[PDB]
RNA sequence: GUGGGAGAGGGUGGUGGAAUUCCCGGAGUAGCGGUGAAAUGCGCAGAUACCGGGAGGAACGCCGAUGGCGAAGGCAGCCACCUGGUCCACCCGUGACGCUGAGGCGCGAAAGCGUGGGGAGCAAACCGGAUUAGAUACCCGGGUAGUCCACGCCCUAAACGAUGCGCGCUAGGUCUCUGGGUCUCCUGGGGGCCGAAGCUAACGCGUUAAGCGCGCCGCCUGGGGAGUACGGCCGCAAGGC
């Protein structure tokens, strides 16, 4: 009941639960979904799988709203990043394309524990 | 000597040169006489910098020359100043002794942002004043006030404290 | 005295009058400070390669000028200075480097 | 290895000296924007220090976007 | 910073025999302008520890030319001590 | 001397985008974050994703390297101001002027202190969560000091090459930086690799010596107690010598 076309498809995901959302040609959002977003707990919100399960419903949803024509923003590595955004290219819907994001500082904030070990 | 002096330049054009260093008694301030084109002088506005040397001003067009004023108007965005004029003309409007003053941290239509020195952020309107650069408060704190008080030295209130007084006695105590 | 090459940006959004007035007193900076202009170019404006100004393209100004070293920095100042100065870059002038010959 | 591209023999007298060097310098930038690597450059120490010395005066006054947005990936 | 020119109307100021490109005249002369203008810049940048050390070594090779010399012959020693002014 | 040169050596000022948290608007759901798997915690007062814009401190990607510079520690956005070291050619100037250095003098990590600013993020402590028997710590979610600047003040260290400085003697192959040349490779300086000789209990060092020789300095002589106790001097204190 907001009908477009065309836009953008967002793909962002970590290596415990991922996101896609559907932005309208320019940025404003549209309609969503994820790893929890699909019944998934705890873990498998990580899943390749996953990655689709959403990436799915995400179009069905995005047609909702007559979109098919969509190109693709890409944030971090999800673990599955591709079962999932391939997914996205079979339920069709205008696989237009893809472009290149993850977008990486320059080196001025130190992090936890966990991503130092770093030098 | 218990006196005040100046505190708003209006008739513009009118050279004013720095006249001297007189560091003044009377509100954290030192300002120096100021010599005006005419003679007309003023003991103006402290705005640490513009040496002995004579040499400013301010006034309808501009010359962010560090010291001098003009309206925000007029007014770098990214600059400091005190004189702080808040409402078209009421004198300075803040910056006093305070250092630290406020800050052409943006403006918009007849309004312009100010960094507020005392601590917060907001606008004042359009040709409305300020001058920018430093007051002159050299650190104008600490300072010993060893073996006896300053205090009453002060002259400035042995208004000496209390809130602990076998009583009845003041308001909200 | 030394030579750098100014190269200095005014807004594109500049109209007429702006570009008078602007790089006029520009010039006469550069003079007051004490510069001997020697080669001014121009290219004019240009899609800078990344917003700036909040403006996708500005007005490139330089000037193969010398003066009495120190005083540089001072000058660059007095520049920057008009805010539409974008921006102020000045750099020692040393000639060329003929690489892949 | 890295040959299929090199650029050192794409470009003839070249002064590593005009910063302004738009569509030279934009002939290193590859795509996100780096700076190609001598394992590209084909170039020397003497190279990547110099060239590289002005790569920073153009990202400066621009002209040559630092990086920017990688298109199809 | 010290201009060449100027350089040489020291070096020539110096020699005994003008073609005293390096001679004690001149290492003295020298030695000591460097150590002016360097100090002087010293203070303000009142932090410049890497160079106030050299600066230091420096004010040291002045100091053993000198040395010799008096070795030598003190005489034009004080000559040119008192030329300079080092010394108080 | 002079003429060439190369650097993250220094300090002073100065901008610049990357991203990063929070701030205001848009749009839009029901989840987000998160782990070994959870949970704690956030979110329908709508968050997390995306759109823009704002404020701001910090750092400084590619190039950048087994590369470079620096007395030592250290030191890398760009930009100009002052400054130090040092390297190759000319053979020009001086005329042994020299090398070691007790005490001394200054420098000088990170923590910490003093005060005066700042404090996005990260972060002992402190707080939850989890844990196991136990959990005062490994893991997750919070957040102070401090981490950042000026100034003054502490000088500690696997302060490492665990190995003083100076010159001079003794196969070589190799890579690489930098400076000169008749520029298939030779020449000076610099860095890594392999390597005769030779040193060596041993490993391993090998013209970047742990080889051979000269000066000068320093510091050794069984473990613990111990680098402590005490005297001394130093410092705001912590401590230090």
């Amino acid at each position: 009941k907001r009908q477009v076309a065309s836009g953008r498809a967002y793909i962002h995901a970590s290596y415990n639960n991922t996101i896609v959302t559907i932005t309208d040609p320019d940025g404003n959002p549209i309609t969503w979904s994820s790893g929890g977003v699909i019944g998934y707990k705890g873990s498998r919100k990580g899943t390749p799988y996953a990655a689709q399960l959403a990436a799915l419903d995400a179009a069905k949803k995005a047609m909702a709203y007559g979109m098919q024509s969509v190109d693709v923003i890409v944030r971090g590595t999800g673990a599955g990043r591709e079962q999932a955004i391939r997914a996205l290219q079979a339920s069709g819907l205008q696989v237009k394309s893809i472009v290149d994001d993850t977008p990486v500082p320059h080196n001025g904030c130190r992090p936890k524990k966990k991503f130092r070990k770093a030098s | 000597q218990y006196r005040i002096i100046d505190f708003k330049r209006d008739k513009d054009g009118i050279p004013g040169r720095v006249a001297t260093i007189e560091y003044d008694p009377n509100r954290s301030a030192n300002i120096a006489l100021i010599n005006y084109a005419d003679g007309e002088k003023r003991y103006i506005i402290a705005p640490k910098n513009l040496k002995v040397g004579m040499e400013i001003m301010s006034g309808p067009d501009a010359d962010i020359k560090i010291g001098n004023a003009l309206p925000l108007e007029n007014i770098p965005v990214g600059t400091l100043v005190h004189n702080i004029e808040l409402k078209p003309g009421r004198g300075g409007q803040l910056v006093r002794a305070a250092g630290t003053s406020a800050q052409v941290l943006g403006k918009e239509g007849k309004y312009v942002i100010v960094r507020l020195a005392s601590g917060e952020v907001r606008m004042i309107l359009g040709k409305c004043r300020a001058t920018v650069g430093e007051v002159g408060n050299g650190g104008r704190t600490d300072k010993p006030f060893v073996k006896a008080g300053n205090k009453h030295h002060k002259m400035k209130a042995p208004n000496v404290r209390g809130v602990a007084m076998n009583a009845v006695d003041h308001p909200f105590g | 005295m030394r030579r750098y090459e100014v190269n200095i940006v005014l807004n594109p959004n500049l109209d007429q009058s702006q570009l008078a007035l602007e790089k006029e007193i520009i010039q006469r900076a550069l003079e007051n400070y004490g510069a001997r202009v020697e080669k001014v170019e121009e290219l004019g404006l240009r899609r800078l390669a990344y917003p700036i100004a909040k403006d996708p393209q500005g007005y490139f100004l330089w000037y193969q000028v010398e003066m009495p070293e120190d005083r540089v920095n001072d000058l660059a100042r007095e520049l920057r200075i008009r805010d539409n100065v974008r921006r102020v870059m000045v750099v020692k002038s040393q000639e060329p480097f003929l690489a892949n010959a | 290895p890295s040959r299929k591209a090199k650029v050192k023999a794409t470009l003839g007298e070249f002064d590593l000296r005009d910063y302004r060097n738009v569509e030279v310098l934009k002939r290193f930038l590859s795509e996100t924007g780096k700076i190609l690597p001598r394992r590209r450059t084909g170039l020397s120490g003497k190279e990547q220090r110099i060239l590289a010395k002005t790569i920073k005066r153009a990202r400066i006054l621009g002209l040559l976007p630092f990086t920017e947005k990688l298109v199809r990936k | 910073p010290i201009t060449k020119e100027e350089k040489q109307k020291v070096i020539q100021e110096f020699a005994r025999f003008p073609g005293d490109t390096g001679s004690t005249e001149v290492q003295v002369a020298l030695l000591t302008l460097r150590i002016n203008r360097l100090s002087e810049h010293l203070k303000v940048h009142k932090k410049d520890h890497h160079s106030h050390r050299g600066l230091l070594m420096m004010v040291g090779q002045r100091r053993r030319l000198l040395r010799y010399l008096q070795r030598e012959d003190p005489e034009r020693y004080r000559a040119l001590i008192e030329k300079l002014g080092i010394r108080g």
